[PDB]
């Protein structure tokens, strides 16, 4: 969970 | 620039329309249930978190590089803050969720809970006992976003310079609004520049809750 | 006492009680000879701890609360009084940390120290941004009494009365060292306006110093 | 280690 923070952060940007 | 062209009484509407849904738990204790039921809630309310990120003023100017690493570095301030702000009116009691209210024996749930479950709560009643107010509340919420990683971007970079003074013209603006909130409320100069101090120091006892947090967090991982 | 000052007698009270600046054991006569980064740091900052409690004693307010208490805001804050120490004595040296006046060191020696280079960086950025903002003398004598009266407030008992007037006490006090920060720079010439800018900026570095300071007794409990 | 740091305390605060 110190990927998928990073990853769920960036998908909630560009979308 | 957007951002930098707002009135005092338009960034506080802005901020006031930003904000998130308040999200209810799933809701007999152990560690493990509760940990499921505050993580399950942490998670839903970091999807919403990072769609009100983007509708803070000044955020979406930046690059995509440091929005991420501002929502990286602040994002269990913002999640503290809000618990804290919307347990204020239930004292020895945080309000996880309107249908997920705790009081700090059910913190001794989890090992290593209770030392962050006190401190959470010493900082409600400061809120308490200070009238924090809504629009105060917002205020706050958003120097936590663009302060909290602004100091451990790169540097000597031309590109950081720029993301940087942005910011603190940002964070500027957001002062004004907290100062005239305050004058419009009554207070004198100096009881404005008091207040302000006030709860600007909150701040880092917010930051050091985060930082105990993320330490007991990784620490069950 | 403290709550009588007015912002020049509390400007006077807080520079008078500052600490000596310590020199380092480092011969820089002897280059070439084994010399230990941590051994160094640690003689440095144990020394300075000795002269920080004396220096607690002296800052207005501090001797009114109980014995627990002045412990506990000293056990909370001491790393981050060492640290804008630190910063604010850098902050001519760009590029570099100016641990003691013979202990200059470059920002690649942090690199000498496991995990040591990230909270140099800090440390570097965090001294970069009071040259950016002209911090003053008189200015970090309050910064540096707000950690102290600040970092441990919070984590007393709560909801025992004893503990109620000892929060009460500190409050005023905090609130007497912004009436002095305001004061100095109305002094110097800033609006209204600038003057709530330049607080909110330098209370807000505070924050920062808090996270530096807990990475660095992370990084510290680990060696 | 946090022991030596609270006895150093106390004896700096009392004489
Ligand atoms: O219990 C939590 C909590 C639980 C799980 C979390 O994270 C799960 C990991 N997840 C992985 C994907 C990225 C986002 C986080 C975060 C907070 C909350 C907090 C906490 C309190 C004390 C402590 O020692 C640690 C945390 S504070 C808080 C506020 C909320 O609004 C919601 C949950 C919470
Ligand atoms: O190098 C040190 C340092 C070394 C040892 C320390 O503590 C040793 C244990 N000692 C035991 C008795 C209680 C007090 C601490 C503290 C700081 C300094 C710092 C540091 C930087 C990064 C990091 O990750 C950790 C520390 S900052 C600093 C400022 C100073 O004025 C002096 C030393 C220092």
């Amino acid at each position: 969970d110190a990927f998928q923070l990073r990853q769920l952060i960036l998908r909630g940007l560009q979308d | 620039s957007l951002a930098l062209s707002l009135t005092a009484d338009q960034m506080v509407s802005a901020l006031l329309d930003a904000e998130p849904p308040i999200l209810y738990s799933e809701y007999p204790f152990s560690e493990a249930s509760m940990m499921g039921l505050l993580t399950n809630l942490a998670d839903r309310e970091l999807v919403h978190m990072i769609n009100w990120a983007k509708r803070v003023p000044g955020f979406v100017d930046l690059t995509l590089h440091d929005q991420v690493h501002l929502l990286e570095c602040a994002w269990l301030e913002i999640l503290m803050i809000g618990l804290v702000w919307r347990s204020m009116e239930h004292p020895g009691k945080l309000l996880f969720a309107p249908n997920l209210l705790l009081d700090r024996n059910q913190g001794k749930c989890v090992e290593g809970m209770v030392e962050i479950f006190d401190m959470l709560l010493a900082t409600s009643s400061r809120f308490r006992m200070m009238n924090l107010q809504g629009e105060e509340f917002v205020c706050l919420k958003s120097i936590i976003l663009l302060n909290s990683g602004v100091y451990t971007f790169l540097s000597s970079t031309l590109k950081s310079l720029e993301e940087k003074d942005h910011i603190h013209r940002v964070l500027d603006k957001i002062t004004d609004t907290l100062i005239h909130l305050m004058a419009k409320a009554g207070l004198t100069l100096q009881q404005q520049h008091q207040r302000l101090a006030q709860l600007l120091l909150i701040l880092s006892h917010i930051r050091h809750m985060s930082n105990k947090g993320m330490e007991h967090l990784y620490s069950m991982k």
